């Protein structure tokens, strides 16, 4: 999956649009490369790895433009996530002050996100089988088996739409044909995210209140999705929100001699080592671990150069994994060029990030939190 | 004319014997990873410098966003001299990455060619139930008209 | 690409033209609109809530006036066919819609 990314720019921002094709030809010609174009403008590769990027840069660069096309220095792409439920009901009323959505937040079952990304269960199922995994699988509760909506962002994605309005649920002969416009709001919603514009992971978002009114033409159809998306985003905001990293593994032929230069290079990187063992039928060391990945740049590098040619890695996607901080700390200070020591790495990824991207600079748990004005 | 040599094998070996104090013992293309001509005219280009390298001229002459938690390095700037270098000129390809070589050394002459040296590990092949194979049971019917030796028997 | 009428009034008043284009204009299609205030007074978007600033796209309805993100506009009018009004009720033809800033263009 695309977590490696690049920020790209010509020296020469009148010959863009060439850099711009170049850029179309290698998102055709390498099956695993993805362009994005930031919402400041920026262009942006999602790619996997930095060999990977490297032949990247050459073909565009060379083969596919004749640009110069400068290169920041790269990063990766979070996401964003609760471990704790709604304290509160997180509720949007529509404009016109008649229907209103009350929605609460919560964490998935924890191995229900991967199960989905593995793709072993689909919404695609009925209700009934739908439940028979749940409940089989999860000792998951009968009602909200029967009421799980939607997935979210994708079709298989870590997040969950439940109904829990039974009482208004009675009015299901109305209900129904607003469940696609709260769903409509819902996976636009948990695809955005509030906190860093980055993607809702393993959350699941109760309709707790879902107050309709009774005219379709009134009710339309453009209100129901921003308010949907509105108390997705007071829900996952009322949540005390939690970013994620990716955690690449490492498989490591080492001798007998460096593998503790292999630690003491993981461990430079915030890494840990799940297997240290000899290779049955060779002299040689396998050292598999687990490393964040804006410390996994020139890891490889640097672990050859340690013991000299001696050491080789391998690096690939694993999972994510909490990176040890809180982003919606406005106590946290963060100076601009010195890196950050360990308790406060996703107050800087938030802030940063949102900097990078183009966005604004506060973001408040009670933002989306409707005016009484 | 002197010209054009041919030897024998044993001669090569005691040759080698003769020079092993003049000669490396590398295999393989990982010990210059970044020392190598790639590499090196990669960092001429960029006014770049390794730590056990050689130097030369130049051919020529925000801060809120940026996350931190290791350094971009210089050495990365020449393994991965297009991603973390802004600005490339005459930039070579890097990682090339032979494989690991396992080589053990011949100490005392009895010690047949091919025995199990002290130093690689046990195999301790391990898996789960082997397998079946509809394997072809006797006294159905098989017997062959007898030449056949192993190719190499002799 | 956007302005203040009380700004450009005098401009386009001694001039037929605007500095926006060197061709001639006419003052009265210049359309009113109004941009949302929100808790702390900021410029969010009026559907969506989310906070503008320099950097992020900018989408309108120039037959309903309202001024709300390009992510509202499109996962509200293009997910769902209704190319209507975000807050009003007025549907709209979908080549009336302006944008004030788009980086990526």
């Amino acid at each position: 999956t695309s977590v490696i990314k690049i920020a790209v720019e010509p020296v020469n921002p009148s010959e863009l649009p060439k850099m711009l094709d170049g850029l179309r030809k290698v998102n055709k010609s390498y099956p695993s490369l993805t362009t994005k174009v930031e919402e400041s403008g920026e262009h942006v590769i999602l790619g996997t790895g930095e060999l990977y990027l490297d032949c990247v840069m050459h073909d565009l660069r060379k083969m596919y433009s004749e640009i110069d096309i400068k290169v920041a220095d790269p990063v990766v792409t979070f996401c964003e996530t609760v471990v704790e439920t709604s304290s509160l009901k997180c509720f949007a009323e529509t404009p016109n002050k008649k229907n209103k959505i009350t929605m609460i937040a919560e964490p998935l079952e924890k191995g229900l996100a991967e199960d989905i990304e593995n793709e072993v269960v689909q919404i695609t199922w009925n209700r009934k089988k739908l439940g028979e995994f749940f409940q089989t699988k999860y000792d998951w509760d009968l009602l909200a088996a029967r009421s799980i909506w939607a997935f979210g962002p994708d079709a298989t994605g870590p997040n969950i739409l439940v109904d829990d309005t039974l009482p208004s649920e009675v009015d299901k002969a109305l209900l129904g044909s607003v469940k696609d416009s709260i769903v409509q709001g819902f996976q636009w919603g948990t695809r955005e995210g509030p906190l860093c514009d980055e993607l809702i992971r393993n959350v699941k978002f109760k309709i707790l209140d879902a107050v309709v009114a009774q005219e379709p033409l009134h009710r339309g159809g453009g209100q129901i999705i921003p308010t949907a998306r509105r108390v997705v985003y007071s829900a996952f905001l009322m949540a005390t929100p939690r970013l994620m990293e990716p955690y690449y593994f490492v498989e490591v032929q080492a001798p007998a001699d460096c593998v503790s230069a292999v630690y003491t290079v993981l461990a430079r990187r915030r890494g840990h080592v799940t297997q240290d063992a000899p290779i049955p039928g060779s002299p040689l060391y396998t050292i598999k671990a687990f490393i964040p990945a804006i410390d996994s740049f020139g890891f490889e590098t640097d672990l050859r150069t340690h013991t000299q040619g001696q050491a080789f890695s391998l690096s690939v996607f694993h999972h994510w994994q909490i990176v040890p901080g809180d982003p919606l700390d406005k106590s946290i200070v963060i100076r601009p060029l010195e890196p950050q020591p360990a308790p406060h790495l996703a107050r800087e990824f938030m802030i940063k990030t949102r900097r990078r991207k183009g966005l604004s600079e506060d973001v408040s748990i009670s933002k989306f939190f409707d005016d009484p004005m | 004319t002197y010209q054009r040599w041919q030897f024998t094998l044993p001669m090569m070996s005691t040759l080698y014997r003769l020079a092993n104090q003049l000669l490396t013992d590398l295999v393989d293309d990982n010990y210059f990873y970044l020392f190598d001509l790639k590499a090196f005219f990669t960092s001429k280009a960029l006014n770049m410098a390794i730590p056990g390298g050689p130097k030369f001229e130049p051919l020529v002459r925000d801060i809120n966003k940026i996350i931190i938690r290791q350094p971009i390095r210089t050495e990365y700037k020449i393994a991965f001299p297009y991603l973390y270098n802004n600005l490339p000129h005459h930039v070579h390809l890097t990682w090339y990455h032979t494989p690991n070589v396992v080589f053990i050394k011949t100490e005392d002459p009895d010690l047949p060619a091919f025995y199990f040296d002290p130093l690689i590990n046990p195999i301790s092949h391990r898996h789960s139930v082997k397998s079946q194979e509809p394997l072809p049971d006797d006294d159905e019917e098989f017997e062959l008209p007898e030449f056949v030796e192993p190719f190499l028997k002799d | 690409i956007v302005f203040d009428l009380l700004n450009i009034v005098p401009w386009l008043k001694k001039y037929g033209t605007n500095p926006s284009n060197g061709e001639k204009l006419d003052g009265r299609s210049l359309i009113k609109l109004n941009f949302s205030k929100n808790s702390e007074g900021k410029y969010h978007c009026p559907v969506l809530f989310t906070v503008f600033t320099n950097n992020t796209h900018i989408v309108a309805v120039r037959t309903t006036g309202n001024v709300y993100a390009y992510e509202a506009v499109e996962q509200l009018n293009i997910k769902a066919k209704n190319f209507r009004d975000l807050l009003t009720d007025e549907p709209f033809s979908r080549q009336d819609i302006i944008t004030l800033q788009d980086p990526t263009n």
